[PDB]
């Protein structure tokens, strides 16, 4: 729950952009390979890729935090981490989340919804996420 | 002030919207001409016939403009920051024939999406477009 | 005047003000007797006012068959001349709501003006 999450107050403003990172382009298609628009105004191309020890964590900029509701990210139809690292206040309201990716990896979908305040609850179902060059970790940098 | 909430309709009722981005805005221009002789006088040397290939091709930048505003909701006076200067230093647009404008994306959007077009997102939008004028029609 | 021959007499007038409500909260402040105006929801469903769009749109009805209500609304309940306008509009995005692509761009332009004629009556 992004709207639950972006709670903590710790995570108001917190430092994201300390680490060697890389500039990876995307796009956001639904299942018949149409650019999924709401998903496309909301996050941010290029995504910051982050290079670690063991893998490359992908960082996304989701706009609209107050609303996005369910926001999971599966690789090759298996879920991974994510987690929250940082978060504008009310006016700006961009969440800022990360999860780790395997080297080699293009393609992933995100299972996600939006809800506004305690109304309808939209669902999208299927949102492919393709990068436009495979994520390979770098340990030297 | 835009809401999330707000923001959210817009960018819903957009997306809804698609690929018919510069087909609605063609047809935008044309309720506005029509129904407003008045705002023909910004576009003196322009082929305003019924179904202009001008009219059709200047929709389509117009719907790239409000594609622009929505992607960057955000920051809107840095994203339109080319196209505020044009509106308003240059062409010294009347902030009423915006509202016209407004009015006719309204009635479009109504048109062609009966089921997205709910009094929550009638609201958003009008305040979203409100929002578009105020940055194209204010001098920087 | 076809145009007008095929609307739906007890639910687009609500729809009209319903939306005038929703779209430009302080017209709810001339509306206080009408009680629940607080969620879009709440507004919609109000049975005051889809029974007062009746009468609102028998009010066009009625001009655009052809005075009185001039000297209601500036006088006794004071609604500013430009909120007129609006509710012009958001009635015609109404139709356009309903009749969808049948509501042609040409008819838009006869319907701004019964609408506009309409806001200079009762001013
Ligand atoms: C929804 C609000 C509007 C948007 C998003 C918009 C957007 C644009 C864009 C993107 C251009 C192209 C600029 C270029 O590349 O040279 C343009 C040009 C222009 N716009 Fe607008 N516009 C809006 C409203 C208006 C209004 C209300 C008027 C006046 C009635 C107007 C009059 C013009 C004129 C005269 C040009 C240049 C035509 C020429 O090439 O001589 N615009 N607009
Ligand atoms: C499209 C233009 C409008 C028309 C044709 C119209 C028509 C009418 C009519 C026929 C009545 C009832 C008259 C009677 O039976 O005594 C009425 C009442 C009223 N109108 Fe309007 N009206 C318009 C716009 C507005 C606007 C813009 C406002 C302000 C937002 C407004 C506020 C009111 C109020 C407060 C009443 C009194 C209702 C009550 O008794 O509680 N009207 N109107």
């Amino acid at each position: 729950s992004l709207k639950d999450a972006i709670k903590d107050p710790a995570l108001e403003n917190k430092e994201h952009d300390i680490g060697p990172r890389e500039q990876v382009n995307f796009q956001l298609l639904d299942k018949n390979n149409e650019t999924q628009y709401y998903h496309f105004f909301s996050i941010k191309d290029p995504a910051d890729v982050y290079y670690t020890k063991k893998k490359a964590e992908v960082e996304l900029d989701i706009n609209t935090a107050s609303t996005w509701k369910k926001f999971e990210v599966y690789e090759n139809n298996q879920k991974l981490p994510v987690r929250l690292v940082s978060y504008s206040p009310v006016p700006e309201d961009h969440a800022y989340i990360r999860f780790p990716v395997s080297d080699g990896t293009q393609e992933l979908k995100i299972v996600s919804s939006t809800q506004i305040d305690d109304g309808e609850e939209t669902n999208y179902d299927y949102t492919k996420l393709v990068f436009a060059k495979p994520i390979y970790n770098d340990p030297s940098l | 002030v835009l809401s999330p909430a707000d923001k959210t309709n817009v960018k819903a009722a957009w997306g809804k919207v698609g690929a018919h981005a510069g087909e609605y805005g063609a047809e935008a221009l044309e309720r506005m001409f029509l129904s407003f002789p008045t705002t023909k006088t910004y576009f003196p040397h322009f082929d305003l016939s019924h179904g202009s290939a001008q009219v059709k091709g200047h929709g389509k930048k117009v719907a790239d403009a409000l594609t622009n505003a929505v992607a960057h909701v955000d920051d809107m006076p840095n994203a339109l920051s080319a196209l505020s200067d044009l509106h308003a230093h240059k062409l010294r647009v009347d902030p009423v024939n915006f509202k016209l404008l407004s009015h006719c994306l309204l009635v479009t959007l109504a048109a062609h999406l009966p089921a997205e077009f709910t009094p929550a997102v009638h609201a958003s939008l009008d305040k979203f477009l409100a929002s578009v004028s105020t940055v194209l029609t204010s001098k920087y | 005047t076809a145009l007008w021959g095929k609307v739906n007499v007890d639910e687009v007038g609500g729809e009209a003000l319903g939306r005038l409500l929703v779209v430009y909260p302080w017209t709810q402040r001339f509306f206080e007797s009408f009680g629940d105006l607080s969620t879009p929801d709440a507004v919609m469903g109000n049975p005051k006012v889809k029974a007062h769009g009746k009468k609102v749109l028998g009010a066009f009805s009625d001009g655009l068959a052809h005075a009185t209500l001039s000297e209601l609304h500036c006088d006794k309940l004071h609604v500013d001349p430009e909120n007129f306008r609006l509710l012009g509009n958001v009635l015609v995005c109404v139709l356009a709501h309903h009749f969808g692509k049948e509501f042609t761009p040409p008819v838009q332009a006869a319907y701004q003006k019964v609408v506009a004629g309409v806001a200079n009556a009762l001013a």
